[PDB]
């Protein structure tokens, strides 16, 4: 407290002294102890309990005259008791710094985010809404006249109360011009809009058609004649149609805003004419007037709080005068007119409020729009587990202070303690409420007070507390004789869409409405569950404004077509010649598709074609952007497509994936793995560098792979010396933007699972608040380039506040195809040679066409010859396709993937034509001939093709799917009669050899007869260490499986021992296994260099390659989200080829390390399915018994 | 089957009101029954033929078996003198529950003024009253005093608590400690056991529901000018009746059992005493026609009754019933409060304006009440009557 | 139900299929219970504490939480529930066949009883959507308009779909207009749901409108129905009565 800011000694001089003589008195006591530590020694420093007795009364002292001071500020200012502690201490202490306390404004009042300063920040012009909107005080407050914090934030409320109550007066008195008129002149009625603020310009209205109601109904009550109403109707309609006509023109976004308040309004104040006129009301005390929100406005009233008065039935409110900034508005549906009945006769009857329904039905909405609109501060509490049990009652005490209303979002949400206290606490409040109504109260001295905080605290007449509830359930029993209960359980969608469809220039607004509400059913109820999906009111009114958005988008095409022709340009006469059943179907599909699995697109077309029949949803062209994405795809060998062709789906996806960064800052894909989702991101970033000429710079952050505190940073406790995390360090290196980066394109992909644990400080930042809060207390601002990113698989551990804050792109499996794999494959065969390294890879960039390249090496040739070969059986309904569809019919030791078992073939493949090429090399007379290599690679590809789709099935499977191979087939296949085509080798030659020729006949020494070291050669040692060298010629993570004592381990060692340039390492996995053991692996093993390129991680030993043996890799436990994070790392260290330094925050990219696997199956016990993020790069081989020929032979 | 379609008599005992009483012979044996395997037999008919009627004939099973007069104690009024005097020990807690809504301190409030013992009541919920509470429990185990702790189903925890004190603690022999709760869940299982129960319920009826209302208003109220006022408390107190009763009916006649209890009651009376203030003015007398009628039956159907209704049809039922009761009409001397009551005769609302003679209509009511007064058909108490009996066969099942 | 090409576009194909989904579950679920209560009381099954609990539950005869999956009427027995799955499987086999070797168009001519589906609500918006598109009507256009046939067997129109085991609680429906009865519950025979183009023609005050409530409870209210006062009876007297319809009694 004495050390945080320095103004702090200012306030309390005393308590400064005082504590500086303790501090003095225990820091030498302190000294004394650090001399001599041990316990003994400090219970016999002489008199040092009777000193610590001292101490420990005279720092009570101090910490309670520092409490009663925070009180007394808080007592004279009751807003302070919106504020913790912290904040309070930062207010008061930051005298001097006015604009430190901007940050605490949102919290103390309800829509002033700031306060308008002067030049030398000495007078306050005025306060500011969070939108931008500005109230300029009459008479501005003087700081440097009032320098106590309290007194001038005082008089700063009660000149904003006072200066909305003369800008609503003046409102209202131009109004009532437009009121008694019979045609508003646009200009005019736009030039009085934007002179006012929008709840004022609201009230306004509201007041004059009261008024003009009122006096309608008086002259009525003699004269009989329903003329006046019929006039009072017009106005409305007449107005309301100028209205319409401003909020199809363009608006700024602050003016369009009011234009849809005025429009709502307005709408039901017809319906409300409407009513009065069918029901021929003739008294202005009839029930059918006096049940409706009427405003009696006095401006000769002194006293400001009590110059306008709200009136419904029997009960009558006072404006508040409170600024609520630019609030939003709720269609005032008959549900939301009985809340509103229902909740003004509790507050008259001195009774609380308790709408009960299920969630998105508008209970807390309604009451926060019936707090506003009687010009109240509302402060809604998210009952939730994020939920301020501890600041619970200091927020009673300043709802009771200042007057100001609470509602509790889910008042059953609470957990059974906390419900328990929090109930106590309402029912006194409550009872001192009741106690205001009693009749025979002296009025002249009403000191009404509540136990709350152990003090008797005044309760203002004019707070209340709402208590919104979720049936399946009830009040508490001690609030259910307090409160009045409400069934808000069906909102009036219906009515919601049209007033919505309205006041965003749909003239069919009632007919897109009755389409539009039962079609969210529908999806609601014939879409497959899933949890990003969102058919509710919320998001309804997202798709309607997003409707009225492309109305406007094609009005003001319309427009400047016609600008740039010779022809006139009128506004109603676009919007007239205009469907808008398109435009809404136009703005759902654009919502909802990205976010739709793949089965679920038919379905929500089919659905959508049933409620608007002949509409079609037309996707809109981009030929640019389309152009730029088929060169990209033709650089990184990717397939395109247009619309029903090959890649027509990926290309669609990504095309949302545009719009989605577009529109969203933050934005997540959550197809399945080998989807294309990366793909996709990174063809995008590459056409969007050659279009637009941004400079596009990605940075993959797997948030797992390291820990939250390594992801977001930590200060030290003891010394406050602050680190920066992984992201973190990215954010603050963009926002410096040393070397431009600002100027250049900045994706923040993840890349990893989401849980509701490190994505928490990311919800800021995710929010439209674009900020990041750090325990330091800086506060990091989201730059527009900026684009956070989520490459996901699934949505089963992400909170729903995550998936709300993001824009969704599902990559469903069917949108990359086995044929386009089959492309890619053929295609990096055909151009990328596989000998050749660092050289001829960067040759890929530096040369568009690569002319005159096309013998770059006999590597290339060898595979493009192989390619050509391989053609035939890579088609669309080719041996491949058909052995694919056929394993994954039978059963494996692991999940199988398409792209496992594609990844593994393709290895194969790629070792078959190195086998092509070191056979030419051992051969320079006689060069690999075309009829042999065409055998070679044919049966290489059937050999291939059992070993990779079968490598994880049992022997008996393995067989099935050879005989398979065989029936669908005509290459030659061995004729042996009774032994499997996987017991076969395909030598050199094109004919098949048995695998048993290649076993020799060891023998082994007298001792080390059964040593763990000594493997005899057999036929399933020999195919698998082929299999081994195949896989690991390439690099990949190649895990065996299979039941213990089958051999993994043994087999693994020997034939990587028998590698010369292989450095084999031991990492055996457990339950506690982490990613830091691989750090001290490679810490142990390997050293960072800092190239230029940048720090690479290699083996201390030149030329040899270090393999990771990782023994069981099933065994790391999962977290309580399941996921395995030493497997993430292994995934992002084989995928991206490198990892992030925790100490540094920099990429560290491998150099000459791999990894090798071993697993029981996962059935058993203790042992966890991999991920099939990690599976899709590691070849699984089931490593079965060895069986009685292979035994015999052994033993 | 053969003495079903034999039996000529048959059709107009299976049509009787009461044919548990003269169930017809249609079992054939070796050997004559005796009485009790009669009763069986009979039970055993009435569950196929007549399961409303189960119940009855179940009564009649007891009857053959433990005496005519086995249950005839509980139809008599609970006598709480002879069983706390001696029954119940000092340390034995007496727990009074009742249903949701209904009191029973003042069943025990009536035992210590006509015993001339001293009893102290506390109200607990608070900390102050769990203060007062103890003291006040030490003072009376010191002095053999009783207490009476109301509505103790608000602080379980503390319940508990209490429990734990009285099994060590050792009272004197005039001590007795009263608690009295709603009948909830939160009730913990150890002060059940360890403390004699007693369950009051209201007694079900029109009659005894209006009694009820008319004694909890009090006299002055209904008794302040206009002197129209009176009768429509007995219009809101009939309306009170007429639909808690109908809650028995559930869910014939509410969809769900709603919670309309005393604070509607009491919200419905403080509307009207507002708008017939408003309207009135200080007039001693108004109008029929300037009672705010729509005023009475807008807030009642959306806000003090409706509130809790959010099935559309029970608040078509709830609309219905208030522009039936509440209009003009039920001004006149011929005002109909239901009609076609048992078929025939339909019950007429008092001519009298005062309150008294509005009370002494509701005392002279015929003591036959059926489901045709709530305005539901009188086969729906047929319909409860089976649903008992199914509910009883199940309980029978759970205790096997 | 074998999902095809052109089974998947038909809404009720749909519906059908995910009620028999839903069914084999709770059928196998269901069997797997009753066979190890059975191979326990048999005596070569150890008592797990599941299984004591089960046990326990259906000697007792309370309803397994375990069980009904689906909505049920509340605090009914396992003899009823084990009885009304039955019925309901046995008509989902009878659906079955019919998707099978009857066709897809079959499903239109099937007379569906509500109270075996385990959401009617969706049955009858999938025969409303059917309706739409096979007129190429728009979907908010339709209304339902109930005719209640006594003849066995008759005709379906196009937009006219059979629905049978209604249940009218307190009123007869005689000539497709109800008159006040003092039975307890009669039997509607067979019930034609008629999806017709909406018409902006004023309501009658002799039409009722009665809630299709899903079970006795009357806790799940599946649509509502326009029926047609019979006789000098007032529509307040059907609400006060209580009249309604149930999928099931
Ligand atoms: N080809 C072989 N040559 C020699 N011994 C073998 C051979 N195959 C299996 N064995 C024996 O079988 C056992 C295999 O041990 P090991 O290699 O540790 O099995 P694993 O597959 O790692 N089982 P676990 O780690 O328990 O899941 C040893 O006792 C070996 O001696
Ligand atoms: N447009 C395309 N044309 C051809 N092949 C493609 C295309 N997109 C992706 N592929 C192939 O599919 C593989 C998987 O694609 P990608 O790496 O984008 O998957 P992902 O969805 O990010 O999966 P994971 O969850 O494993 O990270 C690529 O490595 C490539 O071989
Ligand atoms: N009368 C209305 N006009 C416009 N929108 C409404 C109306 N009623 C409800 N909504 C919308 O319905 C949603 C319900 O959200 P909210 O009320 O916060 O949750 P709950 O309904 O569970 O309390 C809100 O997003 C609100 O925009
Ligand atoms: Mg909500
Ligand atoms: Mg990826
Ligand atoms: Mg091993």
């Amino acid at each position: 407290i004495f050390t945080g800011s320095a103004d702090i000694k200012h306030l309390l001089p005393v308590e400064t002294q005082r504590f500086q003589s303790i501090s003095t008195e225990f820091l030498a006591l302190m000294k004394k102890v650090s001399k001599s530590p041990l316990v003994m020694d400090v219970l016999n420093i002489q008199g040092v309990q009777r000193s610590l007795e001292r101490l420990a009364d005279l720092l009570g002292k101090i910490q309670k005259a520092l409490g009663e001071y925070l009180e007394r500020e808080r007592s004279s200012f009751p807003r302070f008791y919106f504020v913790g502690d912290e904040d309070l201490l930062e207010i008061i202490g930051n005298s001097k710094n006015v604009a430190k306390l901007q940050k605490h404004f949102k919290k103390m009042f309800a829509g002033v985010s700031s306060i308008i300063l002067n030049e030398d920040n000495s007078v306050v012009l005025g306060i500011s809404s969070r939108e931008g909107e500005e109230v300029m005080f009459k008479t501005p407050v003087s700081i440097t006249e009032h320098p106590k914090i309290n007194e001038w934030l005082t008089l700063v409320e009660k000149e904003m109360r006072v200066t909305l109550a003369k800008l609503l007066a003046e409102s209202v008195t131009e109004v009532e011009i437009f009121g008694k008129a019979t045609s508003i002149d646009p200009n005019t009625y736009i030039t009085w809009i934007d002179k006012y603020q929008a709840q004022l310009v609201v009230l306004s209205a509201q007041i004059a058609w009261s008024e003009n109601v009122e006096t309608a109904l008086s002259s009525m009550g003699g004269g009989g004649d329903a003329a006046p109403l019929h006039s009072v109707l017009s106005n409305v309609e007449v107005t309301l149609n100028v209205l319409a006509d401003s909020v199809l023109m363009e608006q700024p976004p602050l003016r369009r805003r009011k234009l849809e308040h005025l429009i709502t309004e307005l709408v039901h104040q017809r319906d409300v004419t409407r009513s009065l006129i069918k029901s021929k009301i003739d008294n202005a005390k009839s029930f059918e007037w006096l049940s409706q929100m009427r405003f009696y406005f006095d401006p000769k009233q002194t006293d400001v709080l009590q110059q306008l008065s709200i009136q419904m039935a029997n009960a009558k409110f006072n404006y508040g005068f409170e600024y609520l900034g630019v609030q939003d508005k709720l269609v005032q549906t008959p549900l939301t007119d009985r809340c509103y009945l229902t909740m003004t006769q509790a507050l008259e009857a001195r009774l609380g409020g308790s709408p009960f329904g299920p969630a998105g039905t508008g209970k807390t909405e309604s009451v926060k729009a019936l707090g506003h609109q009687l010009g109240r501060f509302v402060l809604v509490f998210n009952c939730d587990e994020t939920f301020d049990f501890q600041a619970m009652g200091r927020i009673f005490v300043g709802l009771c202070q200042v007057g100001a209303w609470g509602c509790f979002d889910e008042f059953n949400r609470l957990e059974e303690r906390m419900l328990s206290a929090v109930s106590q606490q309402v029912q006194c409040i409550q009872e001192a409420l009741r106690e205001h109504s009693n009749p025979n109260y002296d009025k002249t001295s009403a000191p009404i007070t509540c136990e709350l905080l152990n003090k008797q605290v005044k309760v203002s007449p004019d707070m209340a507390i709402f208590i919104t509830m979720n049936p399946g359930s009830n009040l508490p029993d001690n609030l259910k004789k307090l409160f009045r209960s409400l069934a808000m359980t069906k909102p009036d969608r219906q009515l919601i869409a049209q007033v919505m469809l309205y006041s965003q220039g749909f003239r069919t607004a009632e007919v897109l409405a009755n389409k539009i509400v039962p079609f969210f059913k529908l999806c609601d109820e014939q879409l497959s569950s899933q949890s990003h999906y969102d058919f509710g009111l919320r998001a309804l009114k997202s798709v309607l404004v997003s409707a009225g958005n492309v109305k406007r988008e094609r009005i003001q095409k319309i427009k400047r077509e016609k600008e740039e022709r010779g022809e006139a340009v009128d506004e109603g006469e676009i919007a007239e010649n205009l469907p808008e059943q398109e435009i809404l179907i136009q703005s759902v599909c654009e919502t909802m598709v990205p976010k739709l699995v793949a089965e679920d697109i038919p379905l929500l077309f089919s659905l959508l074609s049933d409620v608007f029949p002949g509409v079609q949803y037309h996707r809109g062209e981009m030929t640019a952007l389309r152009e730029e994405l088929k060169k990209v795809c033709q650089e990184m060998y990717l397939t395109y497509g247009d619309g029903e062709e090959v890649g027509g789906m990926w290309v669609e996806k990504v095309l949302q994936l545009y719009q989605i960064t577009q529109i969203n800052h933050g934005l997540m894909m959550v197809g399945p793995s080998g989807s294309g989702k990366s793909m996709a991101w990174r063809v995008l970033l590459k056409a969007l560098e050659r279009l637009e000429g941004v400079e596009g710079v990605a940075h993959i952050i797997d948030p797992k792979a390291i820990s939250k505190d390594h992801l977001y940073g930590t200060l030290d406790p003891n010394t406050r010396e602050w680190t920066d995390g992984l992201f973190t360090h990215v954010l603050r290196k963009i926002i410096d933007s040393v070397r431009g980066e600002l100027q250049k394109r900045q994706w923040i992909v993840f890349d990893g699972d989401v849980d509701p644990e490190w994505v928490e400080n990311l919800n800021s930042v995710l929010d439209d608040n674009k900020l990041l809060t750090l325990p330091n207390g800086e506060r990091l601002s989201l730059p527009p380039n900026v684009r956070i990113m989520f490459e996901v698989q699934d949505l089963k551990y992400a909170t729903l506040a995550t998936v709300s804050r993001c824009g969704m792109v599902w990559f469903s499996e069917d949108v990359l195809s086995t044929d386009m794999i089959f492309n890619n494959f053929l295609a990096r065969l055909r151009s990328i040679p596989l000998d050749e390294g660092e050289d001829e890879a960067q040759r890929r960039r530096k040369g568009k066409e690569d002319e005159g390249e096309e013998a770059a090496s006999p590597m290339l040739q060898i595979q493009r010859d192989a390619a050509t070969i391989m053609q035939p059986y890579f088609t669309s309904n080719g041996l491949v396709t058909k052995a694919l569809e056929h394993a994954f019919q039978l059963e494996h030791i692991m999940d199988l993937t398409r792209l496992r078992c594609l990844g593994s073939l393709f290895s194969m493949l790629h070792q078959a034509c190195r086998n092509v090429a070191q056979y030419n090399a051992n051969h320079p007379d006689f060069p690999m001939q075309i009829e042999q290599l065409e055998r070679y690679i044919q049966r290489y590809l059937v050999y291939a093709i059992l070993w990779s789709l079968s490598g994880d099935s049992r022997l008996k499977m393995r067989a099935e799917l050879g005989e398979y191979i065989r029936r669908i087939t005509t290459v030659p296949l061995p004729t042996a009669p009774n032994i499997p085509i996987i017991d076969y080798e395909v030598s050199i030659s094109g004919e098949w050899s048995p695998w048993q020729a290649k076993v020799p006949q060891i023998e082994v020494e007298t001792h080390k007869v059964a040593a763990p070291d000594v493997v005899v050669p057999t036929l399933d040692t020999v195919r698998h260490e082929a299999l081994l060298y195949t896989w690991l010629a390439e690099h990949k993570p190649l895990v065996l499986c299979g039941p213990p004592g089958s051999g993994k381990t043994m087999t693994l060692f020997s034939a990587l021992r028998a590698l010369p340039d292989m450095e084999v390492v031991g990492l055996n996995f457990s339950s506690a296994t982490t990613p830091e053991l691989l750090l001290k692996t490679f810490d142990h093993y390997c050293e960072y260099r800092r190239t230029p390129n940048g720090v690479v991680l290699a083996p201390v030993q030149l030329g040899k390659w270090l393999v990771l043996f990782c023994d069981e890799i099933n065994l790391p436990d999962m977290d309580k989200y399941g996921t395995q994070r030493v497997i993430s790392f292994i995934r992002q260290m084989v995928e991206h080829g490198g990892f992030y330094r925790t100490s540094d925050q920099t990429w560290v990219k491998l150099e000459r390390i791999q990894f090798v696997g071993a697993c029981n199956p996962p059935t058993d016990p203790g042992r966890k399915p991999l991920s099939h993020r990690f599976l899709r790069h590691v070849p699984v081989v089931y490593v079965d018994y060895p069986g009685p020929a292979s035994l015999t032979q052994i033993y | 089957i053969a003495k079903v379609q034999a039996d000529e008599q048959f059709g107009i005992w299976l049509d009787s009101s009461s044919p548990e009483q003269t169930v017809p012979y249609l079992w054939s044996e070796e050997t004559p029954a005796t009485p009790i395997g009669q009763a069986i037999h009979r039970l055993l008919l009435i569950q196929a033929f007549r399961p409303d009627r189960l119940l009855a004939m179940a009564h009649m099973f007891v009857s053959t078996n433990l005496g005519e007069s086995f249950m005839s104690i509980m139809e008599q009024p609970l006598d709480l003198t002879h069983i706390v005097g001696t029954e119940v020990k000092p340390n034995t807690p007496v727990l009074m529950c009742s249903v949701p809504g209904y009191d029973a301190s003042g069943h025990v409030e009536d035992l210590a003024a006509e015993q001339n013992t001293q009893i102290t009541s506390i109200a607990i919920g608070s900390a102050e009253g769990f203060n007062q509470a103890d003291k006040a429990i030490n003072t009376a185990v010191k002095s053999g005093r009783w207490v009476m702790l109301k509505n103790v189903h608000l602080a379980p925890g503390w319940l508990m608590q209490l429990e734990k004190k009285l099994h060590s603690l050792q009272p004197h022999a005039c001590f007795r400690l009263f608690l009295t709760m709603e009948i909830n869940p939160k009730v913990p299982v150890n002060l059940l056991r360890a403390g004699r129960i007693f369950v009051f319920e209201p007694p079900p009826g029109v009659k005894a529901n209006m009694l009820r209302t008319f004694s909890s208003i009090p006299v002055s109220r209904i008794c302040k000018s206009p002197n129209e006022r009176a009768r429509l408390y007995f219009l809101l107190a009939w309306f009170h009746a007429i639909i808690q009763e109908r809650l028995r009916y559930a869910p014939l006649g509410w969809s769900k059992k709603y919670e309309f209890g005393e604070s509607d009651l009491r919200s419905a009376c403080d509307t009207v005493d507002t708008w017939l203030d408003d309207t009135a003015k200080g007039r001693q007398n108004i109008s029929p026609d300037k009672i705010p009628w729509s005023a009475l039956k807008t807030l009642m159907a959306q806000s003090i009754y409706g509130g809790r209704v959010d099935n559309e049809f029970d608040q078509r039922l709830l609309n219905t019933f208030l522009e039936r009761l509440f209009t003009t009409r039920s001004f006149d001397s011929e005002f109909k409060l239901a009609c076609k009551v048992d078929g025939h005769k339909d019950i007429q609302m008092p001519d009298g304006i005062r309150r008294e003679e509005f009370v002494q209509w509701v005392e002279l009511l015929p003591d036959t009440q059926t489901p045709s007064w709530l305005g539901l058909p009188n086969n729906a108490e047929r319909v409860l009557l089976t649903t008992q009996g199914v509910d009883m066969i199940s309980k029978m099942l759970k205790m096997q | 139900l074998k999902r095809t090409v052109e089974n998947i576009k038909d809404p009720l194909f749909r519906f059908f299929e995910r009620e028999v989904k839903m069914g084999a579950k709770l059928l196998q679920d269901v069997r797997q219970d009753l066979a190890d209560v059975v191979q326990v009381c048999e005596g070569k099954k150890k008592q797990t504490n599941y299984l004591r609990t089960l046990i326990n539950e259906l000697v007792k005869g309370i309803l397994p939480r375990s069980w009904s999956h689906y909505t049920v009427p509340a605090g009914m027995t396992v003899i009823q529930w084990v009885s009304d799955f039955s019925e309901r499987i046995k008509q989902l086999q009878n659906i079955s066949l019919a998707a099978a070797s009857g066709g897809a168009k079959e499903l239109k001519n099937i007379h569906v009883c509500l109270g075996g589906l385990f959401v009617p609500e969706a049955y009858i918006t999938a025969t409303r959507q059917y309706v739409a598109q096979a007129n190429s009507w728009s979907l908010e256009e339709l209304c339902l308009e109930v005719n209640v046939t006594t003849s066995q067997g008759a005709t379906l129109d196009a937009c006219s779909f059979g629905v049978t085991g209604l249940k009218l609680q307190g009123a007869t429906c005689n000539n497709n207009k109800l008159s006040l009865s003092n039975a307890i519950s009669t039997a509607l025979p067979l019930t034609q749901l008629r999806w017709v183009k909406q018409t902006n023609t004023e309501k009658k005050a002799s039409v009722v409108t009665l809630p299709v409530y899903l079970n006795f409870t009357r806790a799940d209210l599946i649509f509502t129905v326009d029926f047609e006062i019979a006789t000098k009876e007032d529509p307040r007297s059907f609400y006060e009565r209580g009249v309604a319809v149930l999928c099931t009694e």
